[PDB]
């Protein structure tokens, strides 16, 4: 059945707060040619014990996390499934990906503005490979180059933006190009000093 | 050290903490929520209307939950009451796209290094709370095992009108009002 | 390697308490897989009663439930638990206990019953069924039949496993007075009768009840 | 608190048959159906889940097939060990997990017609208080068979108590057990008990009889 099917948390053996956090990580490399499964249990902000699809077994990172490995380790049906996992959740779930959130492509909005400051601001994208570079008359300039981080708005697009300080002249033009996936075409963008 | 890869993705975020007690279910690929499930509802809401083709049973999240639960009082007791550490969250706040006196934007504000995973995320109209126009996204995990969250505030932009994004946790002494100047702060 | 035993099932009165046993062996409850009870009267089909979850405190009841079940399972015995309460004749049926993964087939799909054990509601006592022998009058035929007996079931042999071929036990019938009631007949040749002994052994086990019957036509 | 709907509710075969099972649900379950299989005297076993995924070890000839609110289970070529009740099952709602009614699978053999006896109650019966005339019909196809009890040819109504043996593993028969039950004091306040069968294996009615 072609639903998202989830990682299991396996049973322990000014206010005050006290946390848990149990993370079904999935890591892909080339697809589904190299798949990793890292299941991890949290109490507060330490990670008290493991299951890695490298190692294949339970393992306690810290003095907390001994009781519950040496607990799931003795439990063979336990590890046989945890082992099962990297398939029936990571893969499983990463062909879902694939016909849809794989092929999420938002083309970004190039513009050249001031605030000689030049800003370059590539909003609104998807996936997050970009490459950004400016020209001033198709010569390429990096050394009054200065770029953001790449920023996640949270709500499945990032935004750069990409600084040019310049010396203005009469006969210049500078140019933003921009390069991603969603686009056919890589976008330049223009900008002429006025007064 | 962190692990790389072309793709992450954390098939089940799995939060419960004492205080209230609160739990959250959620999905993320690449950083990105994929949908939480309302666990006083029992419902799989989607923050992304391609996923909304799936199904999620939110019976998922509900074990879940309470495995969370028993192995959180489990290592209560194991730790002789451990608390968590209060962590002192910072905040940024930016635009969408950008700024165009008569075109609309949406005002983002980032809080992050959120731990506990227990925040209060107000908006600011010259001094005044708003409600219209204000939407926020679930706490997302940090590798340190901290969260972070992003709250939005959609407006018509004015001159006269500045925007603050009050954020309350108990890592501060006093909230935190952090004013939207447009004065590069994202750039440094 | 890995099962379900059953037991506490037997005779209780209407309106009163009983809390079957299912103990697991060969694995320990964890997450995965829901451990559930599954009720079965006499020749009807399945009806689910709940489940509670292999790795929590999550337990879910069918809707005609109405609160008089309790499901639960001690980690420290390895056993779930069945608590019945205010038991009526309705509720007569042979409880089973299973290892169901439900929505969790997509992690691991092993499925594991309990053997079954009977519970009865009533309030009749427990009697040995008086046999009164089925002989034919003036190719053949002669039987048993074993009546008035409470609870069920009785076991039937004829000449002690020796006579198999042609035997029929019938399934037994419960009477107005709250009474089992059966026979068991044999297909024997007609040059046979005053040669052979044909004696049925019927046992009570609830009873602790032997009693062997011949034939004198 | 979904419904399923299985039908049929029994159907006869014969070794080597198509056979086709059917369960219905009363809203859309999502692939959330399991089939399982019940012998005599067994708890059930699985035999399929997630609609049509084939559970270890069970053999190629059983399927499963449907979507939404229909769905199927079929055996290809049916073999001698696949006479059972068979029961679908939904868990798309985990708290409210329901099964179909069940499916019993017969076997089709050729008509036969059921060899008669009657009981007179035995005289140590007689001194506790109560009498028991029994019927028994023996090994007939198919289990559709009258029996009347006509005490001085009165004929009898609530006085019966009849039985059914399961399709015998030997030549797949069946055999059925009438009984009434009368005290002393009306069983020597009469004389002639008769037992009447009807069948459809036989030409006309066979009649069986005795003298108190
Ligand atoms: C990626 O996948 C192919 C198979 O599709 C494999 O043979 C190869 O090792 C990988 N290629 C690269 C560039 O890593
Ligand atoms: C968050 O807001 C609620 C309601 O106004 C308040 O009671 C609570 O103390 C606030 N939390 C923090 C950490 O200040």
């Amino acid at each position: 059945l072609p639903y998202p099917q989830p990682e299991l948390p396996y049973p322990q053996p000014s206010p005050e707060d006290f946390v848990y956090q149990f993370k079904g990580m999935c890591y892909f490399t080339n697809g589904t040619e190299r798949v990793r499964l890292v299941s991890r249990s949290i109490y507060n902000r330490e990670e008290i014990v493991r299951f890695d699809s490298d190692v294949g077994e339970f393992r306690a990172v810290t003095l907390l996390g001994l009781p519950a490995a040496e607990y799931w380790n003795s439990q063979k049906d336990i590890l046989e499934r945890k082992r099962a996992a990297v398939d029936r959740v990571c893969r499983h779930n990463y062909q879902l990906e694939l016909r849809t959130t794989l092929q999420r492509r938002v083309e970004p909005t190039v513009t050249i503005s001031p605030s000689n400051l030049l800003v370059c601001s590539v909003t609104d994208f998807y996936p997050a490979q970009i490459k950004v570079r400016w020209f001033r008359n198709d010569q390429e300039e990096t050394a009054g180059v200065v770029s953001t981080p790449l920023i996640r708005n949270g709500d499945w697009t990032f935004q750069i933006l990409v600084m040019l300080e310049m010396t203005p002249q009469r006969g210049d033009v500078y140019t933003c190009h921009v390069e991603h996936p969603s686009l056919q075409s890589p976008i330049t963008v223009e900008w002429r000093a006025l007064e | 050290e962190d692990i790389v890869a072309d793709h992450v993705a954390s098939y089940g975020v799995n939060l419960y903490q004492s205080y209230g007690p609160s739990g959250q279910y959620t999905h993320e690929f690449d950083g990105d929520e994929q949908f939480y499930v309302d666990l006083g509802r029992k419902e799989t809401v989607w923050s992304l209307p391609v996923l909304r083709q799936f199904r999620f049973d939110p019976q998922f999240a509900l074990t879940n939950i309470a495995v969370l639960k028993h192995n959180l009082n489990s290592l209560i007791k194991r730790s002789n009451s451990t608390a968590a550490t209060n962590e002192v969250p910072e905040v940024t706040v930016f635009s969408k796209s950008p700024v165009t006196l008569g075109q609309p934007n949406i005002l983002i504000c980032l809080v992050d290094n959120i731990f506990p995973p227990v925040v209060n995320i107000t908006w600011l109209s010259n001094g005044h709370s708003v409600t219209e126009g204000v939407s926020e996204t679930s706490f997302l995990s940090k590798s340190d095992h901290s969260f972070f969250k992003i709250s939005y505030l959609t407006l018509l932009p004015s001159a006269e009108e500045s925007y603050d994004c009050k954020v309350e946790h108990w890592g501060l002494d006093k909230p935190l009002l952090k004013h939207w100047e447009p004065e590069l702060e994202v750039l440094f | 390697q890995v099962q379900l035993v059953e037991s506490g099932g037997g005779v209780v009165q209407p309106g009163r308490s009983l809390r079957l046993s299912c103990a697991a062996s060969g694995f320990t409850f964890s997450s995965s897989y829901w451990m559930c009870w599954v009720r079965q009267a006499p020749g009807q089909g399945l009806e689910w009663m709940g489940c509670v979850y292999g790795g929590s405190d999550t337990t879910y009841y069918a809707s005609w439930t109405k609160g008089r079940f309790t499901i639960s399972r001690d980690n420290s015995k390895n056993t779930l638990y069945l608590q019945m309460n205010s038991l009526r004749a309705e509720d007569t049926a042979v409880y089973y206990c299973a290892r169901d993964p439900l929505n969790y087939y997509y992690y691991g799909e092993l499925n594991l019953w309990g053997q079954g054990t009977l519970v009865t509601v009533s309030s009749a006592s427990t009697k040995g069924p008086s046999v009164f022998p089925l002989a034919p009058s003036s190719t053949a035929a002669l039987g048993c039949l074993v009546k008035d007996y409470f609870p069920e079931p009785v076991t039937v042999s004829w000449n002690s496993g020796a006579l198999t071929s042609g035997v029929h036990t019938f399934p037994a019938v419960l009477q107005s007075s709250g009474l089992y009631s059966l026979s068991s007949v044999v297909t024997v040749p007609s040059s046979s009768l005053g040669t052979q002994t044909y004696i049925c052994n019927v046992n009570h086990k609830p009873s602790n009840t032997k009693v062997d019957k011949k034939v004198e036509p | 608190d979904i419904q399923m709907t299985q039908s049929p509710s029994s159907l006869s075969a014969s070794v080597g048959d198509r056979v086709t099972i059917t369960c219905q649900a009363t809203e859309n379950i999502y692939s959330g159906l399991a089939w399982y299989q019940q012998k005599p005297g067994k708890a059930p076993k699985l035999l399929i889940y997630y609609v049509s995924t084939l559970a270890s070890g069970i053999p190629a000839r059983f399927s499963g097939s449907g979507s939404g609110t229909d769905f199927t289970l079929t055996i290809s070529s049916l073999e001698p060990e696949d006479f059972a009740v068979y029961y679908c099952q939904t868990y798309h709602d985990i708290s409210e997990v329901t099964f179909g009614q069940g499916t019993k699978v017969e076997i089709k053999r050729t008509v036969a017609a059921p060899s008669v006896f009657i009981f007179p109650p035995s005289d140590e019966q007689l001194k506790s208080g109560t009498a028991s005339v029994v019927c028994l019909l023996n090994n007939f196809y198919p289990r559709e068979a009258k029996v009347q009890w006509k005490v001085d040819n009165a004929l009898q109504s609530g006085n019966s108590q009849e039985s059914v043996t399961e399709q015998d593993s030997k030549d797949s028969t069946y055999s059925l057990s009438s009984t009434l039950t009368l005290s002393k004091a009306d069983y020597e306040k009469h004389k002639v008990y008769a037992c009447e069968v009807t069948h459809q294996g036989l030409s006309s009615p066979v009649t069986k009889s005795f003298n108190r």
